[PDB]
């Protein structure tokens, strides 16, 4: 019944700091140790800043890379963690750890992502077979969403009632804009006898586009 | 700063099948107060990573028993004895005996299945892409498998390097299948001045590339 939340994640221009904040809800804050552990893009679990209790004399350790740009603070209930001065390779997700005895506890995490962008909406293009050529048994289509921010699209297949043979590949960041592409493999009986549409939104810039897929 | 050497990175398996993951610290895991140090943690896809064991050999409240954790001073093993659908996810070793705090790389556990040669898609730009000076090629590497696969962007023969954006799924839930999708991206000015553009993956299925191409004249 331990129970960690952080709080206190969004975007963060460079240069600019925020202030992460955990409430440890289920224990006896005062006899653990609290940490700030972060987790990059990809493959790279990073553990950021200590703060031991008072048997330790409140002592305080934070790893090499944010070290005179964050602080950890307790209040026995809670940690906090300043971020300031927030580069790039900050960015990632930011979990809050209750440790005691050699056991370890980690709440939800919040994600920080650090850009110098702006809200802006993407252009959706329709990816059609090869310039008027050769494709078509089975034909495989294509939607590219080039260039939004932040975060969040949504891209459906026919409202959604075209499930199978879809592929949608993970959002990427090329240079402070994401790019997002699906796939989806019908059959020469369908197209493009019948009707194939591409469905995206950017709630964030409140596009909703249909794009259909129109023999090149 | 001590290492953790995580290995192997990847482990496939078939559900039932038993699974050993090791771990080697550089510097001895032996705190002078006598603990050993030493978490085993496993992260399945969209939440936070849950500890498994902790000094060394004590299995958490609540983890099943197909787990147990075992080793001393600085090689560390974990165990999964019969091999559940709910235990794939990334396994990471960390030890918390010396500041600052460290962990290894992980190691993906994944359904073992028969290889597979990835289906290859090419994509010219768009009409209404082009209409905005962008021109974007785009290529599809759907249900491949193993993971492993190397993408090489040629126009007119020649390997470019800058502006290609990769995306990887995860392996598929139906088939235990991965995709991949690989797009360059040049101005419309760059597409016009060259004619060949192609798509060429080298996977351990073929001895020689896999090559898609296309002539922007033939467009
Ligand atoms: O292991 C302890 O004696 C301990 C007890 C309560 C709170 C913290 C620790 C603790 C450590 C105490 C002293 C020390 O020198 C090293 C400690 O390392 C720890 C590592 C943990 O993961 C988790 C906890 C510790």
């Amino acid at each position: 019944e331990v129970k960690l939340d952080e709080t206190g994640g969004g975007l963060v221009q460079p240069g600019r700091p925020m202030k992460l904040s955990c409430v440890a809800s289920g224990f006896t804050f005062s006899d653990y140790w609290m940490n700030w552990v972060r987790q990059s893009p990809e493959k790279g679990l990073e553990w950021v800043a200590q703060i031991r209790n008072k048997p330790y004399n409140y002592e305080t350790y934070y790893s090499d890379s944010v070290k005179g740009r964050f602080t950890i603070s307790r209040d026995d209930s809670s940690v906090y963690l300043q971020m300031n001065n927030l580069r790039v390779e900050d960015m990632g997700i930011y979990y809050c750890t209750g440790s005691y005895y050699g056991m370890d506890y980690w709440g939800q995490g919040t994600s920080v992502t650090v850009s110098s962008a702006k809200t802006t909406a993407p252009s959706v293009y329709p990816l059609a077979p090869v310039c008027g050529d050769t494709t078509g048994s089975s034909v495989t289509l294509g939607c590219l969403v080039k260039g939004y921010f932040p975060e969040p699209v949504t891209l459906t297949w026919n409202s959604g009632s075209l499930s199978s043979g879809v592929h949608t590949f993970p959002a990427v960041l090329q240079s402070d804009l994401y790019t997002l592409s699906s796939s989806v493999t019908v059959t020469s009986s369908t197209w493009p006898s019948q009707s194939i549409t591409c469905n995206v939104a950017h709630p964030a810039s409140s596009t909703k586009v249909d794009k259909k897929i129109e023999p090149r | 700063d001590v290492v953790m050497t995580q290995t192997p990175l990847s482990l496939p398996v078939s559900l039932g099948d038993q699974a050993s993951i090791s771990c080697r610290s550089s510097q001895s895991l032996v705190h002078s107060n006598g603990n050993t140090y030493l978490r085993w943690y496993l992260q399945k896809p969209g939440q936070s990573p849950k500890v498994l064991i902790y000094k060394v050999s004590n299995r958490f409240s609540g983890v099943p028993d197909r787990f147990s954790g075992s080793g001393s001073g600085t090689d560390f093993t974990l165990k999964i004895s019969r091999v559940e659908a709910e235990d794939l996810g990334v396994y990471f070793c960390s030890q918390s005996t010396h500041v600052p705090w460290t962990f290894g790389g992980g190691t993906k556990l994944e359904i073992k299945r028969a290889d597979a040669a990835p289906t290859v898609s090419i994509f010219p730009p768009s009409s209404e892409q082009l209409t905005s000076g962008g021109a974007s090629v785009v290529c599809f590497l759907n249900n491949f498998y193993p993971k492993d696969i190397n993408v090489k962007w040629k126009i007119d023969g020649s390997e470019r390097q800058n502006g290609v954006l990769n995306s990887w799924t995860d392996q598929d839930s139906k088939d235990s299948t991965y995709s991949m999708s690989s797009t360059l991206t040049l101005t419309k000015d760059e597409y016009e001045r060259h004619n060949s553009y192609t798509c060429e993956a080298t996977h351990k299925t073929s001895t020689s590339p896999i090559v898609k191409s296309f002539n922007r004249n033939e467009c």
